[PDB]
């Protein structure tokens, strides 16, 4: 590990600096180094890890979608052959994306999840496992595609089960998990009705619990509730 | 695309 | 060269795909590979090269400025010591930026400039040489700082001399060169009056030549003229 | 910052 010689606290500090500088690849490398110190992560540290990799993989996904669209158009009837280059470059971006997902999943499996006993940490990591298997599923086409989808589903389901037992329905981790699992159902599992049902039930159960919250918690929860409503509007 | 966090 | 096995035409095609996908680091690597094939670059290819590296170094410069500002605040009177991390990380970004500039300057010196005989190509490359020495000067503090500034000046001056002899005053390469050399004077050479004089004379001489142009050339030239006016408004 | 191209 290229970060093995740097203090854990220095890695965390530099991750925060990298975030301010919008250097998300650096931020992800620093947080990977911090995880590899072997200690559990605090809530703030978990969010630095997730922000870093979400931005890295989000850029890769956006690029993959552009290239996939060009490739599909190059393969339509009447298109002029342009050679192997579009496929090759889409494959290059795809392989880099898969590498990032494998890296995150590797951190979760060695050993973040197994040491995470509190609901806030364990649900957060299982949500991340579902998300990164979901990103693998977006690009998957081979013998293992169904197993990739099922790995995402299984991680999301375990996170959901814990969240329903241990967290209030307005907890922002629980809300974001449900938002993302609902998107998994719509876009990956070809289950739009399940996606819509989950988003609606999540929104309504959160609504009914808002009365318990402070102003700041209310803002956190209603932000994610608005995303649930945005998706419901897109889908209905 | 739909929203995720 | 990791691109040595890929056809020149394939590198150019992939650079264009990388641009569409906003993958500018890839786009720059592909164009470096294309330059290293040893053939001269067409106008379109020169612009792919410049777009790629401008975006890469522009991101590095923006990050360097954020980190430099944090570092300066950490060094003010009354600030709490935060350790070496801010300086270290600013230095890391700075070294990567210097590496990109050295790479571009190396391409220009081996062997783009020496083979560039037409004004459009030679002025373009000398402008790029001035620009990348200017980016080095923005971060320079050591024994060679004055020589870095003078290298930028010398490249810009040679480009200016050729452009005035060989190009009309509305030529967009000539206009962009003047815009950038004017910024060099203002921000690097501590010569704001020279910067303002150059921007004004460039704008006025272009204005007087617009009547010769087609609608499409008029659009190209007036776009850059507006940037000259924007800077003049910032500076006066 | 001022404009450059
Ligand atoms: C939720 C969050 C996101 C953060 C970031 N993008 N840097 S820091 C952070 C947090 C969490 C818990 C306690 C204090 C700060
Ligand atoms: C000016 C320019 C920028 C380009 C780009 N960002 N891809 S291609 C291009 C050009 C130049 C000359 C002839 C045809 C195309
Ligand atoms: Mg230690
Ligand atoms: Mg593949
Ligand atoms: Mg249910
Ligand atoms: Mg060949
Ligand atoms: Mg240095
Ligand atoms: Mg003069």
């Amino acid at each position: 590990g290229a970060m093995g010689s740097m203090e854990r606290a220095s890695l965390i500090q530099k991750a925060k600096l990298a975030e301010q500088a919008e250097r998300y690849e650096d931020m992800a490398a620093f947080m990977k180094g911090a995880v590899e110190k072997g200690e559990e992560l605090s809530c703030e540290e978990r969010n630095l890890l997730s922000v870093a990799y979400k931005n890295v993989v989000g850029g890769q996904r956006a690029a993959w979608r552009v290239l996939s669209s060009i490739e599909q158009k190059s393969n339509e009837e009447g298109s002029e052959e342009k050679g192997p280059e579009v496929r090759e470059y889409r494959e290059k971006v795809e392989t880099e994306l898969q590498g990032v997902c494998d890296t995150v999943l590797g951190l979760l499996d060695s050993h973040l999840i197994k040491e995470a006993g509190d609901a806030e940490s364990r649900v957060f990591y299982l949500k991340m496992k579902g998300d990164y298997y979901r990103y693998l599923a977006e690009v998957a086409t081979g013998d293992d595609k169904k197993r990739i989808i099922d790995s995402a589903r299984s991680a999301y389901q375990e996170a959901m089960d814990i969240s329903k037992k241990e967290m209030p329905p307005t907890n922002p981790i629980r809300l974001g998990l449900a938002l993302n699992f609902s998107v998994f159902h719509y876009e990956i599992a070809n289950s739009p009705e399940e996606a819509i049902s989950l988003a609606k039930t999540t929104f309504d159960e959160a609504m009914a619990d808002l009365h318990t919250l402070s102003e700041d918690s209310y803002k956190d929860s209603t932000l994610i509730m608005q995303l649930l409503r945005d998706n419901l509007t897109l889908w209905t | 695309f739909p929203a995720t966090v």
